[PDB]
């Protein structure tokens, strides 16, 4: 809550307007109001249960309130806020079949994609029937664990509990499958900035970047940063140039385009690994420096604050050390998950068998 | 559906940079001028400046220098612009055409990247080796200048220093080297780098790292004899060569920061400062002489010349002579005298360039006649800030000194005067409060006012201060319309800034009042928390307070609305009704912001523009007597000006210098969809819109119609242009599209930008092609090129004449048409 220096904000929106300032230093004051009212978004305003446990998550690009959300089992959801027209639900098998990947359709709103325990890369509608199948294991004990899809590029790519990876165009067009790493996968996402670089996370204590157009010989690739331990999750900025990086013990890693290779800082945090628990993926915001994480605390962990609870925390990227932090009774649970709007006015946040709203103050 | 049409009404007139050499010729000195999008060439002669040759580039000039390769007869120049395009272009003269053919271009641009606070900085090596570029922090860009490298392929060295406030290539170097001036958490440190082109990275400096200066910020590239570099700071200046190492720290410069250098004399024997009080320094290098031949510093010192505009940028000429280019004021030409005047200043000025910049507000009055607008801008900034009138017939500008910043400006015709919010600086006295650093017009009104209301301020806290602290005093001053006196001066409250301003009736008052938007500002917080609406009558010479209201924020727009007053408040909007008592009292609150920062209105609708929850479009409801939320925009933009085109097309413009236009989803079959405006107009504008208003410059026909065109907002920029935007058919914008896309096709690009790269929509988020805006300046810039190129623009081009049937379009037919559209403004 408590910051760094800042003042002048009508002299800094006044020294935008006389070209004084620069926009850089603007935005730098404008990501602190937004500190200041998150500050303030301690009330709490929505909760959504369900069944079996939460796994994915996905918000609705062009609406704020309307988020897609899948289970444990393979059920999804699709609420939307100020509404009460009783969300959309979709059943699956319950037990063997849990989603794992979930990201929307660019084209057709009221279409997305899903990536499924059973082996089953999918395109569905909210109605329930399936469009097309994308891609299969056509063996069991043998399904997808990442996904994510381009549409400036149009091109769909999705990761393996085995290690190899697999990419897709918006109608068909398999040319990969080849292996990019020795253990599952656990996270895959690609760049908004450019369109033909990837990025890959596995269980090897390695991410791998890509140029899934240039390279196609077995590890061929392009970069390979190592890592003390597995990895959850990396995921570039929407600026691209940021690339994020969550472990499974406790670190995040910043690398950025400068050198790939050695990074930033180190933020070192506990959202420790387990196997019932949901795994923690940190995220950026749209339109700001600040990075979210939600805290599992862990007696091991050398804690700097002296007081240590499950929460979720606010950081900035380009320094390293926390702003804000997020708190509230009443959802004692921990948050695996957390997904401010693409938006940036809301966030929302997924624990097991609760997902929960954290909009501002209603003055 | 919607089609609009932009169009420059007044070119920018700041001026961003300012280079001197010999590019029309050996033989010639030429000065070059950057402004914004326009290069301008000069030949420097006895008296001044004579103008040779005038362009606009498809881009924002960011960077302009002169230099030589060998084998070249006079220098080639190099520009880079905003979004990276890089070129080397030369000036071709024969007969009386003039041409500046493009050696090399290319786009410099990264795939990924974080631009950098200080800017984009490109140098280039004295001896023409290569061109270095600041663009991404931790990154330095190399363009190795050989023949070939007409693409200007680059490569990047890592930087291991991620914030580099300054840097310079050093002069009598066997290798290229630069010298740097970075930020870390230990301080501030000078240091240097050879740049080796085989191994295409860094290599060890000559010189080792030096701390510097807290604030150190300038590096200075020192030519030989001396070589070397030397750093200025806000309260030191220091050299650095080798083992060499030479402070002064002169009192005099530390009252105010200098922001530019430039060179005297071609050994650098003498340099110019200037800083953010437009004073005027000579830096003085004294030699000393060695047996071996070589010449060290001696001594430096620093000698107050006088005043000029608070400089941007300041090119020595010849004979004693200064170009000082500003952004803030007017440029000048100047004559240094060897010997001061009565007061002590060797400075006179000779001649004055008009600067309309930073145009931070404006209204349109017909002051004189009737139908025969005037425009009437707060531009400028601290001593230079002014009121200035503008008007057609090819204009014609009336300046009006404040000696301080103007901040909104609006008219009342029934008192026959202007209201215009300002605001001064003040620094601490030896035993007191504060005192101005010079007369201005709030501190010469005829009469003089000051507020006397106590529940400004609540649970006070005493905060130590340390000494020199300047401080922000505003004031309402009442300015005659005919005469531009000031009238009446009104002092707000200690550390309280106002920030809107309105001239209106309210509910059954007969009366007219000035309403005036505060905020109480403390350096600790981040946003205001206090804040008035304060609403006063004008008479019998001076103003009176007739109300207040007090808010818990900043009031940053008010806009009259069907009698009653809209205001925004932090991240409220407001409706207050104005009583028999004469007080405001809430009628109704909309809540759902970030921060309202612009607000303007049309009937009962109400487009509200955010920080960043860009455009929202509310309706005022007066069977309900309250607001009901229509739709917004739920593309994220960052708004520096708004505006309401008509009930259904509304005007946005965003810090990345880009407009956009939304438009009610026409296409939406529920509630939900029906929320979500459509940015169905979008435009890089290349410039920073303060202000959108109603209204024309040029005399109304009435009963023209039959027109191309409908409707005329102008708007005001940072850089002292002003453009106008209107609304096209859909014919029309088909047409004006295929003459651009024809007209792209013939005319030749400066650095060949291409206009549809230029003009396409560009954010860090997203990068989209233009739609809905025709591009009037192009539009306008088929009258310029010759005939046969004419002819070849409208071949093969089926055209509509009046009403009837389209048939092959001849050059007469769309030169009627580009001179009627001409005439719009």
């Amino acid at each position: 809550q408590i910051l760094p220096p800042c003042r002048s904000i009508v002299r800094t929106l006044h020294q935008h307007k006389l070209g004084r300032a620069s926009w850089p230093s603007v935005q730098q004051g404008l990501q602190q109001s937004f500190l200041h009212t998150l500050d303030s978004y301690r009330i709490l305003q929505k909760a959504a249960p369900f069944d079996r446990r939460a796994t994915s998550l996905a918000w609705h690009p062009t609406h704020p309130s309307t988020v897609a959300v899948g289970s444990k089992g393979g059920d999804i959801m699709l609420w939307n806020f100020g509404i009460k027209d009783k969300p959309t639900f979709i059943k699956g098998i319950g037990a063997g079949g849990s989603i794992t990947g979930l990201k929307f359709n660019p084209l057709n709103t009221n279409q997305f994609y899903a990536s499924s325990m059973e082996g089953t890369t999918r395109l569905q509608d909210f109605k329930g029937n399936i469009l097309r199948v994308f891609a299969s294991s056509d063996t069991i004990n043998i399904w997808f664990c990442s996904l994510d899809v381009s549409a400036s590029s149009r091109m769909v790519v999705t990761g393996d509990n085995v290690g190899n990876v697999i990419l897709l165009n918006m109608d068909g067009k398999e040319l990969w499958n080849l292996r990019m790493h020795k253990k599952k996968v656990t996270h895959v996402a690609l760049n908004p900035c450019c369109d033909w670089f990837l990025a890959t996370a596995s269980v090897d204590q390695t991410v791998k970047i890509w140029d899934l157009r240039q390279v196609r010989g077995k590890a061929s690739f392009l970069y390979s940063l190592p890592h003390r331990h597995p990895v959850n999750a990396a995921c570039f900025s929407p600026d691209g140039a940021r690339l994020l990086t969550t472990d499974q013990k406790s670190e995040i890693r910043v690398y950025s385009a400068s050198q790939w290779d050695c990074p930033l800082g180190l933020i070192p945090h506990p959202h420790r690994h387990f196997q019932h628990l949901t795994p923690i993926k940190a995220a950026w915001h749209p339109r700001y420096n600040l990075i979210v994480v939600g805290r599992y605390p862990d007696p091991n962990f050398k804690s700097c604050t002296p007081y240590e609870l499950r929460t979720i925390d606010v950081f900035d990227g380009n320094s390293g050390k926390m702003m804000c932090q997020l708190y509230d009774p009443e959802s004692s649970g921990i948050s695996s998950l957390n997904e401010f709007n693409p938006m940036g006015d809301t966030l929302a946040s997924a624990m097991g068998y609760h997902i929960l709203i954290w909009s501002q103050e209603e003055a | 559906m919607s089609y609009n049409y932009v169009v420059t009404a007044q070119k920018p007139t700041a001026v961003n940079g300012c280079v001197t050499g010999h590019f029309t010729s050996a033989e010639d000195l030429n000065l070059l001028i950057a402004k914004n999008t326009r290069l301008e060439i000069y030949v420097v002669t006895a008296e001044g400046l004579r103008p040779v040759k005038e362009v606009g580039m498809y881009g924002k000039i960011a960077v302009m220098e002169l230099f030589r390769p060998k084998g070249e007869s006079k220098d080639l120049l190099f520009i880079l612009t905003a979004k990276y395009n890089a070129c080397i272009l030369e000036y071709k003269q024969s007969g009386e055409s003039i041409d500046i053919i493009t050696r090399a271009h290319g786009n410099v641009q990264d795939r990924i990247g974080r631009p950098s606070e200080t800017g984009i900085i490109g140098i280039i090596d004295p001896e023409c080796r290569m061109i270095g570029l600041r663009l991404y922090d931790g990154l330095f860009k190399v363009i190795p200048l050989d023949r070939d490298n007409k693409e200007l392929k680059a490569f990047n060295i890592r930087l291991e220093e991620l914030h580099v406030i300054d840097v310079k290539f050093l002069y009598g170097c066997q290798a290229p080297t630069i010298c740097f001036v970075y930020q870390d958490p230990q301080g501030r440190h000078v240091k240097t780098y050879e740049v080796s082109l085989r191994e295409k990275e860094f290599n060890k400096g000559p010189w080792k790292q030096e701390n510097v200066e807290a604030e150190a910020s300038m590096v200075i590239a020192v030519p030989e004899p001396f070589g070397g570099a030397i750093i200025i700071g806000q309260e030191s200046i220091t050299y650095h060569n080798g083992d060499k190492y030479l402070a002064i720290a002169p009192p005099i410069i530390k009252q105010s920061t200098i922001v530019c250098h430039n060179r005297v004399d071609p050994n650098g024997s003498r340099y110019l400062l200037g800083d953010m009080e437009g004073r005027l320094f000579m830096l003085l290098l004294e030699k000393e002489e060695q047996m071996d031949g070589t010449v060290t510093l001696k001594d430096l010192r620093v000698e107050l010349l006088g005043e000029t505009s608070i400089a941007e940028c300041l090119t020595y000429l010849d004979n004693g002579v200064v170009f000082v280019g500003s952004r803030l004021g007017d440029s000048q030409l100047v004559k240094l005298n060897v010997d001061s005047n009565e007061q002590g200043s060797y400075v006179v000025a000779m001649e004055t360039f008009t600067n309309l910049g930073p145009i931070v507000d404006m209204c349109v009055v017909d002051l004189e006649r009737q139908g025969q607008g005037q425009l009437v801008t707060c531009s400028g900034a601290f001593k230079e800030g002014s009121l200035r009138i503008i008007r057609n017939g090819k204009l014609h500008i009336r300046t009006v000194p404040l000696y301080e910043s103007p901040r909104k400006i609006c008219y009342q015709e029934v008192s026959q005067c202007f209201g215009v919010l300002s605001s001064r600086i003040e620094v601490q006295d030896t035993s007191g409060g504060t005192t101005a650093l010079r007369p201005s017009a709030s501190t010469q009104a005829l009469s003089s006012s000051v507020s006397s209301s106590k529940l400004f301020s609540s649970s006070t806290a005493p905060h130590e201060t340390s000494f020199g602290e300047e401080v922000e005093v505003h004031n309402l001053l009442i300015i005659d319309q005919h005469t531009f006196e000031v009238l009446h001066a009104h002092q707000f409250l200690q550390n309280e800034y106002a920030l809107s301003l309105v001239s209106c009736k309210l509910g059954k008052d007969p009366n007219t009042y000035f309403i005036v938007g505060t905020a109480m500002v403390y350096p600790e917080e981040a946003e205001p928390k206090q804040g008035r609406i304060v609403v006063f009558q004008y008479s019998d010479g001076k103003l009176q307070t007739v109300a207040e209201k007090e808010v818990k924020g900043a009031v940053y727009s008010m806009v009259e609305f069907n009698g009653k007053l809209l205001a925004s408040i932090n991240s409220t909007v407001r409706l207050y009704e104005w009583t028999t008592e004469k007080e405001l009292r809430t009628e109704c609150n909309h809540y759902n912001n970030i921060m309202a920062l612009y607000l303007k209105t049309k009937g009962d609708f109400i487009l509200v523009g955010d920080l960043m929850r860009s455009v929202l479009l509310l309706a005022y409801k007066p069977m309900e007597g309250n607001f009901e939320e229509i739709a917004r925009d739920f593309n994220p933009n960052w708004m520096s000006a708004v505006e309401i085109l008509d009930d259904d097309n509304f005007l946005g413009a965003e810090n990345a210098f880009n407009l956009f236009v939304c438009q009610k989803d026409s296409a939406a079959t529920t509630d939900e969809e029906r929320q979500h405006l459509q940015e169905v107009g979008l435009f890089h504008l290349g410039e920073f819109v303060n202000v959108f208003c109603h209204g024309s410059l040029v005399m109304q026909n009435l009963g023209e119609t039959s027109t191309p065109t409908q409707g005329s907002v102008l708007f005001g920029t940072v850089n002292g242009m002003i453009g106008l935007v209107t609304s096209l058919s859909e014919s029309w914008y088909n047409l004006l599209l295929d003459m651009q896309n024809r007209l792209n096709k013939v005319i030749k690009s400066v650095g060949k930008i291409e206009h549809s790269f230029w003009r396409s929509f560009h954010t860090e988020r997203k990068t989209e092609p233009a739609t809905g805006f025709i591009d009037g300046d192009l539009i306008e810039s088929f009258l310029d090129i010759s005939r046969p190129k004419m002819q070849e623009v409208v071949a093969n081009l089926q055209y509509d004449d009046g009403s009837g049937m389209k048939r092959e379009a001849t050059a007469d037919d769309l030169i009627k048409v580009v001179e009627e559209l001409t005439r719009i403004h």
